[PDB]
Order: structure tokens, then C-alpha cells, then sequence
């Protein structure tokens, strides 16, 4: 298909472009900066003394359930881009069936904000 | 969509419209104060909905470019589903509040589970049965796992949703198949390119990963092991919601795409629902013999029931199938009756569920026992009650079809469940020393175990047009 | 003897394996619905497409 | 040349590696969602790679859907996994495993 290769072609070899420039970017300070690491230089920062853990142990999230619902938010809104591109053409259904799955959508909002559910853990 | 599409859906517009309604009613006003309210209207507008379905006169039909079909055949299947969720709710909402598990979304997240249902069974197209019973599985693992200081609730929603998502994706996978093989997902459009001279492998894997999907949510053998830990885990109340009305919407639904999308290729699914209904036959009931607890105990008899009603389906043809809608109808007031029942089981006020505190019930309360007993050889298949003449349809449809060697395993898979029912009766009447259960019925609960008891003895006097309406509703399916 | 050991005797048997079989692990109840649709595949391939 | 049958056994092999890490893994519910993720991956592949070949958009309405199933699955399933930490501690597959028989 040429609209591949006119339009697609260019972002693959551009990705390999932009790779390209930011590892030379790592490699420079690799192949001329002096290296002469020891323990204390590679432990962990804690503001001058020992950390008492790494950073390996549970941590309570406290925006659990906001993120849950974010990715209930992406879906909803995924649907409007086909809409909003083709809305020159829609038919009456197709408009107003719109506005019932954005109704529909509000109700599920309203639920969480009056739950609570978007105040933090 | 046209007005005629519209007024096709109306059924399905109204219980959804209360959906949000009851939603935002429950949100702005009162929230966990209006959750008996909010119960009592879900069982009214169950029932409203039924009533329109049901009742008037219908003419069969197609919606939107024939993906949702309204026939005689899904008009018993919802009827029955909706009378059934709506028996669920009306006898679990005392227990609810005693048990301070009466959530005012609870009602709510059931009548989406129904609305999905409703959806499945008048499927005409592949993205409608996709949706329907994703809509019905999302609101079931939910329930299932809604008592939250329960770890067996958790463990009983994770099993569900790890294993009903592979199921899910198992269904996918074949419908992908079948959607590439006839370049459609309508129904009538697959019928029409499945036939006997242009079956590739590739087609035949396509059905076979969508009726395994589908076996799952009958909990057939060997798709089935989910079910004696999810009845156990979850409340009480969702797992007699589990036991009655997704099993339903769920045969219903086997039945439809078996014949309106694999209809000319009877043979090659008879043999697989058949070696379905032989393992889950077996297997349900000699588990059943090794359960102490009565709430597992019924996942196996489900399991085993279902295997009954998978004879009909084997047989592929219109008597079949009205005999697999009749068992259903049967078997879903059978464990209404039932669950009423191991619901008002409790010693010290907690509930309880070994089969160990039933033992000399019979001589505590008379008239529960003697319904436990009626409830008990009719789901043992025993005459005269109602639940032998349901397993006498599907063995009828079995022999006429020429698969008197399913017929026969089924009946003696038959006695072997049969011991397990007896074995209560026999705690019942004359067991061992007991440990003071009582059973806690208000009104609502107790006709909910009296009325299916007494339907198992008037039915056999009487099916009151109900053989005659599942005949007329499998002609319209099958042809 | 011959009905003792079969009501009494065989049948609790396969009711003690079908009891471990329900082993509680997801894994092993994932297994199983695997077994089942490869072994129907099989079952599909044997009679050929036709 | 890639045909059709190419795209297939992409998605047959996603498919089998997504059903295989349900019933292997026994350390980590999450890993057990991602794997469910990649199975559904693998049925969009079939569905577009369908859709494509044969010069019809259903396939691809068909994975615009199973994208919303999907993200719902993925919601109720964080969800469900949530109550079953608190519940427990742990989130390994081995310790759900109480209810047995
Ligand atoms: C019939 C309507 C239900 C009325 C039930 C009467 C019970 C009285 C009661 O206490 O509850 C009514 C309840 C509103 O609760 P209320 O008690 O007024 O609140 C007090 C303020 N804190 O009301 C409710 O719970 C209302 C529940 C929502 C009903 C939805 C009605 C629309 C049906 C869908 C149509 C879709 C068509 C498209
Ligand atoms: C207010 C009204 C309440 C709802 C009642 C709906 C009535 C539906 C009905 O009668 O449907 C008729 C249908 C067959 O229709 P058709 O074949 O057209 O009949 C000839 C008509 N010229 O008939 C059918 O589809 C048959 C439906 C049979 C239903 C059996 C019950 C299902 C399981 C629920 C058991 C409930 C147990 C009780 C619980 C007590 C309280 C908890
Ligand atoms: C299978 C068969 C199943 C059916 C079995 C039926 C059994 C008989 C039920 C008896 C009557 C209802 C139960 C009465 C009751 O307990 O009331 C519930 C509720 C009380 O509210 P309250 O006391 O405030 O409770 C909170 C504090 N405990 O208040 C109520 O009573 C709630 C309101 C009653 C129910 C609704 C009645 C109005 C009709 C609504 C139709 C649905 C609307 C949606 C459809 C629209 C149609 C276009
Ligand atoms: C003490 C001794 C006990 C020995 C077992 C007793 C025999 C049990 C046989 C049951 C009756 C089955 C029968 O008559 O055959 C069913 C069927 C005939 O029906 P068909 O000709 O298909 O008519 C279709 C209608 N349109 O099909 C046939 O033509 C025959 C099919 C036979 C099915 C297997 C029978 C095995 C016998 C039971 C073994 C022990 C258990
Ligand atoms: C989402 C779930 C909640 C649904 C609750 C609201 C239902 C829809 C809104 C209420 C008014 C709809 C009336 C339809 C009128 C009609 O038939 O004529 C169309 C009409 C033209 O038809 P004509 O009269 O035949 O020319 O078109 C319009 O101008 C209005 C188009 C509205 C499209 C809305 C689509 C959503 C409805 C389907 C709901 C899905 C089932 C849910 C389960
Ligand atoms: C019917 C009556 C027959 C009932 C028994 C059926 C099982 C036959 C054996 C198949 C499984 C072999 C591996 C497990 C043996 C058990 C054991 O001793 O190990 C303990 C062992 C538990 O060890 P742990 O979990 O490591 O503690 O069991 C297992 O490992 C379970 C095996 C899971 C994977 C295979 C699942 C097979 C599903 C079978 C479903 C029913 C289909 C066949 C029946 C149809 C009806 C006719
Ligand atoms: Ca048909």
C-alpha cells in the first residue's frame, strides 16, 4: 500500500533515528568519562546516612480505586474519536446514540463522585 | 434503528432505563437507606418486565439488521429468567439485612446480570452473544465477590473471574474463527456457509471453542470445577442467583447458536454436547456423594442436572429442545425451593451449611422437612414428583433420536445421584443425634420453599400449559 | 460381596478421587478446561473435515 | 509474501502463551491478568487479521468491543483482587486455595 510506505515508512525510520541519537547520547559520557566507582559512591542516597530499606517492600497506593476507574474513562472516551471524526456524516441515531452513551456515562460519574470514590484512600 | 427496531427492544429499554434510575435514585437519596426499598422495586420491575415479555400478543421478529431476535423461543427463555431472579431477590431480602449484606447497588448489579441475560438468549449475531454475556459475567463475579470481610467471597470471585475470562476468551477465539470462515457475524448469514460439503478444520475448531466457551457457563464437565468453590465461597443469596437464573439464560443460549448458526451441522455438535452431558452426568453425581456441605453439595447436583438437560440438547431436534426448556423451567423452581430453604439454616443465630445439622429436622419442624423432602426425590428424578417427569421429556427426546445409550447412562448416573438426596432425607427423618439447627423463614422466605414444594406434586397433576408453551417456543428455534 | 463392593466399595473410591481431583488450585482447574478442548480437537481432527 | 495464515499463527502462538500463563503461574495474581490480556491481544489479531483479508470493518468493530470488555475485565479484576489481598495478605495463586473438595 503506498499510504504505508509514503507515511509509515518515515516514522519506523525515525524511531530508529531518535534510538540512535539517544544512545550515542549514554555512550559518550561511557566511552569518555572516568569510571572509578567504590561502595560508598554506588549505595543508595538517603540525604547522607544509610537507608534503612531498599525500595522493594509494599507500599499502600492510596489513588487505587481512581486509577482503577481510569481505565474504565479511557474506554468511554475511546469511542468518541471515531464519532467525532465522521460527524459530518451521522445520522440522526448515530448522533443522538451519542448522547444516550455520554448520559449514560454521566450516571456512572455521578455514582462515583457521590460514593466518594474519588477521594483518596 | 427504526421505531420497529425500538419497540422490539422495549422489554429490554424499560429494565435498563430502571437500572440507571435506580441508580441515581439510591445515590442521591438516601443510598444504603433505600436499599429495601430499592430491592422491592427491582422484584416489581422483574416482574413488569416478565409481563411485558410475556403477556399480549407477539409476533416473532428481527432488530437491527437481525442481531437481536425476538421469537417465541426467547420469550420462554426470558420469561423464566426473570420470574426466577425476581424469586431470588424477593426471598433473599430479609436475610440480606440481618446479615448486613444489603448494598442498594446490590439490586442494581443483579438487573444488569438480567438485562445481559436477556440480551444472550435473543442473540442473532455473534457481537450480541459476546455482549450479552459479558454484560451478565462482569455483574456475576462482582456478586460473587461482595462479602468483603470474607476471604472465600474473594477466593470464590477470583476463581470466577480467572476462569470465566478464559472461558470468555475460549468463546472469542472460536467466534474469530467462525467470523473468518463465513465473513459475518450474523447468524443467518453462518447457517447458510456451515454445511456438510465445506467443513474445514478451521470451522469445526471455530464451534468447538465456542460450545466449550459456552459449556462453561453450564458448568459441564470437565468446565465445571469452578462451580463447588464459587457456590461455597459466595453469599448464600448470589450463589441461589447463580444456581437458577444465569443456568437458564445460559442453556438457552447453547441452544441458540447450536441451531440457529450450527443448524445444518447437527451431527458434528451432537456428538460433543452428548460427551458433555455423559462426564457432567457422572461426575456430578459421584462427587456429590463426598459433600458435607450443603451449599456444595447443590454445585454438584447443578453440574449433574445440567448434564440432564445437555440430553435434550444432544438429541438436535425440536422435541429436544422442548424438553431441555421444560427441565430448565423445572429445575430452576427446584432450587428456589431449595435455597429457601439452606438459607433459614442456622444454630445460635449464625448460618449454618453441613449436612450433619439436618440430622432429626423432620421432628423440629414438620411441614419444612416434609418440603425438603418433596424438594429432595424431585430432584432426584423419583416419581410422582414434578422432577421425574422433567428427566422423562429429555430421555424421551434421547430415545427418539435414536441415543438410547445416553438415555441409559443417564438413568443410571441417575441412581448414583440419587443416594445424596436420599441421604438427606434420611438426616431428615431418621438421623444421628442432632445439634440444634433451626431454620429463621419470614413470610416471603417460607412461601418460597412451600410453593415450589407444592409445585412438584400440582405439576404432576397439572403442567397448566407450560409443556405446550415449550413446545410452541422450541418450533419457533428449531424450525 | 459383589454389590457391597460395588455400592459400598468402588463407587466411594471414585467419589475420593473426583474429591482430590478438587484440588482448590486455580492452575489445576485451568488445566483441566485445557485438557477438555484439546482432547476434543482431537476427537474433531480424527473424523476430519468433511 | 505475507498472506492471512501469517497473521494466524501470530495470534495462535499469543493465544496458547496467554492460555498457558493461567496454569502455570502460581506467584502472582497480576500475572495471571496480564496473561488474560495477551489472550485477548491474540483474538484482536485474529479478528483484524480476518478483517483486512476479507475487505470487511466488522472485524475490526468486533475488536473495538473486546477493547471494552476488556478494560472492564481488567477493572473488576484489580477490583476483586483488591478485597482478596486485604482479605489475605498475599496476592500468589497457591493461597487461593481455602475452599477445596
Ligand atoms: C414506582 C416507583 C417506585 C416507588 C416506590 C415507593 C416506595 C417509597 C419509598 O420510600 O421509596 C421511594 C423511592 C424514593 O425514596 P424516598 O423514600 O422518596 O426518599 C426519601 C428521601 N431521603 O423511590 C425509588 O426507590 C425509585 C426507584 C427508581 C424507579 C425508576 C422508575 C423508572 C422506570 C424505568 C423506565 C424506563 C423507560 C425508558
Ligand atoms: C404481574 C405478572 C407477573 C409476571 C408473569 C408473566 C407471565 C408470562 C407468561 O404467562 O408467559 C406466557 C409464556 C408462553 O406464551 P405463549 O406460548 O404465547 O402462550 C399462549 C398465549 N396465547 O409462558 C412462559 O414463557 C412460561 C413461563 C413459566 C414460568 C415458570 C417459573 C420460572 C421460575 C420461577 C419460580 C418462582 C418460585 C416462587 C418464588 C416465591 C417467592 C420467592
Ligand atoms: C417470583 C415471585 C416474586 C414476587 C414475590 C412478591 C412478594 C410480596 C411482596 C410484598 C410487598 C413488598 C415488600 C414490602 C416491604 O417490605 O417494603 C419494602 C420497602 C420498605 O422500605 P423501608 O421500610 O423504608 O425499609 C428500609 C428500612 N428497613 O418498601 C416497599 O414496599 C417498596 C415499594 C414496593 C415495590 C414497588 C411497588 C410499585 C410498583 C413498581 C413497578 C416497577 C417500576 C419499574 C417499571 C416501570 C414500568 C413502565
Ligand atoms: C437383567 C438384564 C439387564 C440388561 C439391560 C436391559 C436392556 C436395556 C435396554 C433399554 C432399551 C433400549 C432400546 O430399546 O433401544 C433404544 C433404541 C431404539 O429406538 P429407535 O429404533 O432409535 O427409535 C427411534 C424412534 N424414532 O435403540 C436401539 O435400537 C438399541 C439401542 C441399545 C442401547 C444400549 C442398551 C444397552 C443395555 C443396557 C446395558 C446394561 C446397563
Ligand atoms: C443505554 C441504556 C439506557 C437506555 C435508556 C434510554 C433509551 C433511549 C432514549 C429514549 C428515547 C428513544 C426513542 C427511540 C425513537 C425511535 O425508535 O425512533 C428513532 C428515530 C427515527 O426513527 P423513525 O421515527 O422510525 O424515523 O431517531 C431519532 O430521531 C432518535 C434517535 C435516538 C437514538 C438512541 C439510541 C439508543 C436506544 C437504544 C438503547 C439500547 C438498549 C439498552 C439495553
Ligand atoms: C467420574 C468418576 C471419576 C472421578 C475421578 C476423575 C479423575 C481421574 C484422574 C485424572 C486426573 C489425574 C491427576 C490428579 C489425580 C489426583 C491425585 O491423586 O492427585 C492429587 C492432586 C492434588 O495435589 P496438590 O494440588 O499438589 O495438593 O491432584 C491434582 O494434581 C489435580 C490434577 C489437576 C489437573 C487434571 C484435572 C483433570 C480434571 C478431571 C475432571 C473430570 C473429567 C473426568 C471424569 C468425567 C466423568 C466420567
Ligand atoms: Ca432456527
Amino acid at each position: 500500500m503506498e499510504y504505508l510506505l509514503q507515511e509509515y515508512l518515515p516514522i519506523l525510520v525515525f524511531l530508529g533515528m531518535a534510538s540512535a541519537l539517544a544512545i550515542v547520547l549514554i555512550l559518550a559520557a561511557a566511552v569518555i568519562a572516568v569510571r572509578n566507582p567504590d561502595p560508598e559512591k554506588v549505595s543508595a542516597y538517603e540525604c547522607g546516612f544509610n537507608a534503612f530499606d531498599d525500595a522493594r517492600m509494599k507500599f499502600d497506593v492510596r489513588f487505587y480505586l481512581v486509577s482503577i476507574l481510569f481505565i474504565i474513562f479511557d474506554l468511554e472516551v475511546a469511542f468518541l474519536f471515531p464519532w467525532a471524526v465522521s460527524f459530518a456524516s451521522l445520522s440522526d441515531v448515530a448522533f443522538w446514540g451519542m448522547m444516550v452513551f455520554l448520559a449514560v456515562l454521566t450516571v456512572g460519574f455521578a455514582y462515583e463522585w457521590k460514593k466518594g470514590a474519588l477521594e483518596w484512600a | 434503528m427504526t421505531s420497529l427496531d425500538f419497540s422490539t427492544i422495549l422489554p429490554e429499554v424499560v429494565l435498563a432505563g430502571y437500572a440507571l434510575a435506580a441508580l441515581m435514585a439510591g445515590a442521591y437519596l438516601g443510598k444504603d437507606r433505600l436499599a429495601r426499598t430499592l430491592l422491592w422495586v427491582t422484584v416489581a420491575a422483574f416482574l413488569v418486565v416478565a409481563a411485558m415479555v410475556g403477556l399480549g400478543n407477539h409476533v416473532d421478529g428481527a432488530a437491527f439488521h437481525g442481531m437481536f431476535i425476538d421469537d417465541g423461543f426467547s420469550r420462554f427463555a426470558k420469561v423464566v429468567t426473570l420470574v426466577a431472579a425476581a424469586g431470588v431477590l424477593a426471598m433473599s431480602a430479609d436475610y440480606m439485612q440481618r446479615r448486613n449484606m444489603l448494598r442498594f447497588e446490590f439490586p442494581i448489579i443483579v438487573a444488569l446480570a438480567v438485562l445481559g441475560m436477556m440480551f444472550m438468549v435473543s442473540a442473532g449475531d455473534l457481537l450480541t452473544l459476546y455482549m450479552g454475556l459479558e454484560l451478565q459475567s462482569l455483574a456475576l463475579y462482582v456478586v460473587a465477590a461482595m462479602r468483603r470481610d470474607s476471604v472465600r467471597s474473594s477466593e470464590a470471585g477470583l476463581k470466577y473471574f480467572v476462569l470465566g475470562s478464559l472461558s470468555s476468551g475460549l468463546l472469542l477465539y472460536g467466534a474469530s474463527l467462525v467470523y473468518g470462515f463465513a465473513g459475518t457475524t450474523g447468524f443467518e448469514g453462518i447457517i447458510s456457509t456451515i454445511e456438510a460439503g465445506h467443513l474445514s478444520l478451521g470451522v469445526l475448531f471455530g464451534l468447538v471453542f465456542m460450545l466449550v466457551g459456552l459449556s462453561f457457563k453450564v458448568s459441564a464437565v470437565p468446565f465445571h470445577m469452578w462451580t463447588p468453590d464459587v457456590y461455597e465461597g459466595s453469599p448464600t443469596p448470589v450463589t441461589a442467583f447463580f444456581a437458577t437464573a444465569p443456568k437458564v439464560a445460559a442453556m438457552a443460549l447453547i441452544a441458540r447458536l447450536v441451531f440457529d448458526a450450527f443448524g445444518h451441522v447437527i451431527g458434528d455438535w451432537s456428538q460433543i454436547v452428548a460427551a458433555l452431558a455423559v462426564m457432567s452426568m457422572f461426575l456430578g453425581s459421584i462427587a456429590g456423594i463426598g459433600q458435607t456441605n450443603i451449599k456444595r453439595l447443590m454445585a454438584y447436583s447443578s453440574i449433574a442436572h445440567m448434564g440432564f438437560a445437555l440430553v435434550g440438547l444432544a438429541a438436535g431436534t425440536a422435541i429436544g429442545v422442548q424438553n431441555m426448556l421444560l427441565y430448565m423451567t423445572i429445575y430452576a423452581v427446584m432450587n428456589i425451593g431449595t435455597f429457601a430453604f439452606i438459607l433459614s439454616m442456622e444454630r445460635d443465630g449464625v448460618p449454618v451449611t453441613d449436612l450433619a445439622a439436618l440430622n432429626r429436622f423432620a421432628w423440629t419442624d414438620p411441614v419444612k422437612a416434609l418440603a425438603m423432602l418433596v424438594l429432595m426425590f424431585s430432584l432426584a428424578g423419583v416419581p410422582p414428583t414434578l422432577g421425574f417427569f422433567a428427566k422423562f421429556g429429555v430421555l424421551t427426546a434421547a430415545v427418539d433420536a435414536g441415543m438410547g445409550w445416553l438415555a441409559v447412562l443417564g438413568v443410571i448416573a441417575s441412581v448414583i445421584g440419587a443416594f445424596y438426596y436420599l441421604r438427606i432425607v434420611y438426616y431428615m427423618y431418621f438421623g444421628g443425634e442432632s445439634e440444634g439447627m433451626t431454620s429463621r423463614m419470614g413470610a416471603v422466605q417460607y412461601l418460597a420453599l412451600m410453593v415450589p414444594a407444592l409445585a412438584m406434586l400440582v405439576g404432576a397433576i397439572s403442567m397448566f400449559g407450560v409443556d405446550s408453551a415449550a413446545g410452541r417456543a422450541a418450533e419457533t428455534l428449531v424450525g | 460381596g459383589t454389590i457391597n463392593g460395588v455400592a459400598m466399595g468402588l463407587i466411594p473410591r471414585l467419589t475420593r478421587a473426583a474429591v482430590r481431583v478438587q484440588s482448590g488450585y486455580l492452575f489445576h482447574y485451568a488445566f483441566a478446561m485445557v485438557l477438555g478442548i484439546v482432547g476434543l480437537l482431537i476427537w474433531v481432527m480424527m473424523r476430519g473435515a468433511h | 509474501m505475507i498472506g492471512l495464515t501469517h497473521y494466524l499463527v501470530v495470534g495462535a502462538i499469543l493465544f496458547v502463551t496467554g492460555i498457558f500463563g493461567i496454569f502455570v503461574n502460581r506467584k502472582n495474581v497480576i500475572v495471571i491478568l496480564m496473561s488474560i490480556e495477551l489472550m485477548l491481544l491474540a483474538v484482536n489479531i485474529n479478528f483484524v487479521a480476518f478483517s483486512t483479508h476479507l475487505g470487511d470493518l466488522a472485524g475490526q468493530v468486533f475488536t473495538m468491543f473486546v477493547l471494552t470488555v476488556a478494560a472492564a475485565e481488567a477493572a473488576i479484576g484489580l477490583a476483586i483482587l483488591v478485597v482478596f489481598f486485604r482479605n489475605r495478605g498475599t496476592i500468589a495463586v497457591e493461597d487461593v486455595n481455602v475452599m477445596k473438595g
